[PDB]
Order: C-alpha cells, then sequence, then structure tokens
C-alpha cells in the first residue's frame, strides 16, 4: 500500500 | 539514499542567501516535497517550508522555496540576525523521508571578535585525586566556529582531547570549551602545555606549566 | 501549540521503552505523527508515521522490528515503542506534527541512552583565579544533566555554563565560569552550585585564589 493523501491531508493506504 | 547540503554558510543582515538540496537519486522534483526545517539552540526545531514551496503558518514572508537547477533551495530574502541557527532539508521519496546533513547559516548581525582564552591548569585537588585536567575556556568571539589544537611542549597533542560545539553566552556572543584528560605523571612530564584556538584565521594561545 | 514528550530514559541493553508524545492546543487529529532519531547531535533519520484518525502507519525499513509506532486518539497522544534496545539506539527522538507533505509542530525531544551502566555522581574541582575569571569543573558524571549556579543563584552576572564533553569513557563532564573584579578576590565568597539529580547529588565548593 502505497502512502497517498486524504481529504485532510494525511496519510492514508493507496492502491 | 543521500541528501547533501552545504556545511556552513555566511551571509549579513538584509542580503540574500540560498540554500541548497541535493538529491543521490537525481534531480530533485516536486514529488520529492522538499522540507526546510530550522534548528535552533536547545533543540528547537521549526518547520519553515514543505508541500510544494508552502511556508508554514506563522513563518516569516522571507522565507521561501524553490527549485534551482536539479536541486531544492531555501532563499532568505533580506536575512535577519535571529537567522543564524541550523537548517535541514527533507525530500520524500515514495513512501519515507531522508534528512540532509544540515547547513551553518551565520548571519553577520553583531560585531565578530576573537576569542578571550583562560587556561586552567590542574587543581591540586585533582592531582590528588590521581587525575589532571587542563581546562581551556574559550570566550565572547563571533562568528560561532573555532579550531582548538593542544601542544605539549612544541608537540601536537593526539589524545585526551574533547571540546565543545560553541554556543551562545547571555551578551549573545559565543564561548567554547576544551579540555586535555592528563595522567599526573604525564602532566610533569613537559615543561609546558598550550591551548591554541583558531579563530576566523588568527590564533589565539595561552600556555600553563607544572612548576 | 506543545507537543509534549516524556521525559529522558536510562535503560539497559535489550530492554524496551516506550515514548509518548502528547499533542496540545490544536487539533490532534488533523495531523499525523512523525517521528525522527537524533543521532550526536547532528545528523537526522526518519523513522516513521502514523496517522491517528485511521492508524495507517508507514516506516523506514531501517526501523522494521526497532520501532512501533500508536496512538491513542482519546488522550492526543502518539508513542513509539523501541525494543531490542543496543547503545546504537542512545539517541534524541523528536515526534512531529504533519499534513499536506510538511512539518507544522516539533515536540522538544526524548534523550534516550542504553547502557549497562548506573548513575555516577559528578567530582567538583576549583577553578581558581582588573577582571578575573573563576570557574568549578564538574567532572565525570553520568547521565545528563548538571545544572551549576553561583552564590545560590545570587551570582548571574558574568556566569556561563558550558555544555557537557562526553568522554570516551562514557561518562560527561562540564565547566562553569564566572568573571569577576579582581578587587574583591580574598574579601568576597564564590561557592559554586552543583545539581546532579540523576544521582541525587549536590555538591558546594568555594572557589579560592
Ligand atoms: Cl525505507
Ligand atoms: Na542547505
Amino acid at each position: 500500500p502505497i502512502p497517498v493523501l486524504d481529504e485532510n491531508g494525511l496519510f492514508a493506504p493507496g492502491p | 539514499v543521500v541528501v547533501t547540503q552545504e556545511s556552513a554558510l555566511t551571509t549579513s543582515p538584509g542580503e540574500t542567501v540560498t540554500l541548497t538540496c541535493r538529491s543521490s537519486t537525481g534531480a530533485v522534483t516536486t514529488s520529492n516535497y522538499a522540507n526546510w526545517v530550522q534548528e535552533k539552540p536547545d533543540h528547537l526545531f521549526t518547520g519553515l517550508i514543505g508541500g510544494i514551496n508552502n511556508r508554514a503558518p506563522g513563518v516569516p514572508a522571507r522565507f521561501s522555496g524553490s527549485l534551482i537547477a536539479d536541486k531544492a533551495a531555501l532563499t532568505i530574502t533580506g536575512a535577519q540576525t535571529e537567522d543564524e541557527a541550523i537548517y535541514f532539508c527533507a525530500l520524500w521519496y515514495s513512501n519515507h523521508w531522508v534528512f540532509g546533513g544540515g547547513t551553518k547559516l551565520t548571519v553577520l548581525g553583531q560585531p565578530k571578535a576573537a576569542p578571550s582564552v583562560t587556561l586552567f591548569p590542574p587543581s591540586s585537588e585533582e592531582l590528588q585525586a590521581n587525575k589532571a585536567t587542563l581546562v581551556c575556556l574559550i570566550s565572547d568571539f563571533y562568528p560561532g566556529a573555532v579550531t582548538v589544537a593542544w601542544k605539549a611542549d612544541s608537540s601536537p597533542v593526539k589524545a585526551g582531547v574533547e571540546t565543545t560545539t560553541p554556543s551562545k553566552q547571555s551578551n549573545n556572543k559565543y564561548a567554547a570549551s576544551s579540555y586535555l584528560s592528563l595522567t599526573p605523571e604525564q602532566w610533569k612530564s613537559h615543561r609546558s602545555y598550550s591551548c591554541q584556538v583558531t579563530h576566523e584565521g588568527s590564533t589565539v594561545e595561552k600556555t600553563v606549566a607544572p612548576t | 501549540v506543545q507537543l509534549q514528550q516524556s521525559g529522558p530514559e536510562l535503560v539497559k541493553p535489550g530492554s524496551s521503552v516506550k515514548i509518548s508524545c502528547k499533542g496540545s492546543g490544536y487539533t490532534f487529529t488533523d495531523y499525523n505523527m512523525e517521528w525522527v532519531k537524533q543521532s550526536h547531535g547532528k545528523s537526522l533519520e526518519w523513522i516513521g508515521v502514523i496517522n491517528p484518525n485511521n492508524r495507517f502507519t508507514s516506516y523506514n525499513q531501517n526501523f522494521r522490528g526497532k520501532a512501533t509506532l500508536t496512538v491513542d486518539k482519546s488522550s492526543s497522544t502518539a508513542y513509539m515503542d523501541l525494543r531490542s534496545l543496543t547503545s546504537e539506539d542512545s539517541a534524541v527522538y523528536f515526534c512531529a506534527g504533519s499534513r499536506w507533505y510538511q512539518y507544522d509542530y516539533w515536540g522538544q525531544g526524548t534523550t534516550l541512552t542504553v547502557s549497562s551502566a548506573s548513575t555516577k555522581g559528578p567530582s567538583v574541582f576549583p577553578l581558581a583565579p582588573a577582571t578575573a575569571a573563576l570557574g568549578c569543573l564538574v567532572k565525570d558524571y553520568f547521565p545528563e544533566p548538571v545544572t551549576v549556579s553561583w552564590n545560590s543563584g545570587a551570582l548571574t552576572s558574568g556566569v556561563h555554563t558550558f555544555p557537557a564533553v562526553l568522554q570516551s569513557s562514557g561518562l560527561y563532564s562540564l565547566s562553569s565560569v564566572v568573571t569577576v573584579p579582581s578587587s574583591s578576590l580574598g574579601t568576597q565568597t564564590y561557592i559554586c552550585n552543583v545539581n546532579h539529580a540523576p544521582s541525587n547529588t549536590k555538591v558546594d565548593k568555594k572557589v579560592e585564589p
């Protein structure tokens, strides 16, 4: 899972 | 992976200075989201720039980030005396940050001064505890970089020396200390010892004798 | 805004420690918490990040099996547990709050010392003297810190207490100096008060010419 930004600029698992 | 910064730079108040941040992987890009963090004494870290050249909240307008050729850059436009500090860059590589080694920035905001050096021989009390420390106290100098060399008679000393990194006095000039840790027998085996402090190319030397 | 880290730790090789970082004055859940290791007082190494809202973590592969990041949303606290400790883990550890690929806040740091050594109080020696300089040499204590005052806090002007040197033996030493009128030497009394709370030691030393 690559780190990606969510709506609030925070880290979330990316595809 | 290695991030490289200038070790040290000097500027004067009101001038423009540019610090750079290189990546061993190739050109720095916008997707490295270069961060710049200022370290002031007593482990006081302040984020300055991050994201895509974005100034952190409260950071003065004179700090800006950009790319210059294949490097990231921090520009201080109209440097202030309070900007004398260490500046670290950090680059993002998909899933982790790598920090550079930091740049010591001097901002020449006070008059330069060569150090006042005071060299204390071992105290009789310490010698009775079977030790002998020479203490070289280096005070009231600016800018904040010195080199310390010790001599036994006229022979350079290659062991037993510890020297502190300069830090600010209450009057905002710098001070540093250096120690030469000897046995009583070593102390008494030479006719003199010297602490030699090099500052902006000039040396100040003080000498003590066991007698 | 305050990122308050837990206090210094002295622990034996092989043990584990849990450092905490408690945020206040901001919305804890608006930021990731990142962690950084500062070695030698110089080099910085990124350890990892955790998002307090989803517990998503990313680690520097070099700290996998060393560091474990967790969070307690409710008490606005982030934690880092360091395990199987060795002397290579001795460092100052920082937490920082981030968002949008940018650091906004930094903690004050947590000193971790991994050693088999026990605390050891200092030995204090005089540095005996127009103006004149006099001082106190504070030798071979462990761990940091030592604080120094003169005449119980009455004498502050012209006083400088230096940072410690870390000797090859693992013990620290520092000095404190004061510059005084040569005229007052021989009547005015000068006493450095050395405090080493880690070993529950306090020393008063009168410095005479
Ligand atoms: Cl990694
Ligand atoms: Na730089």
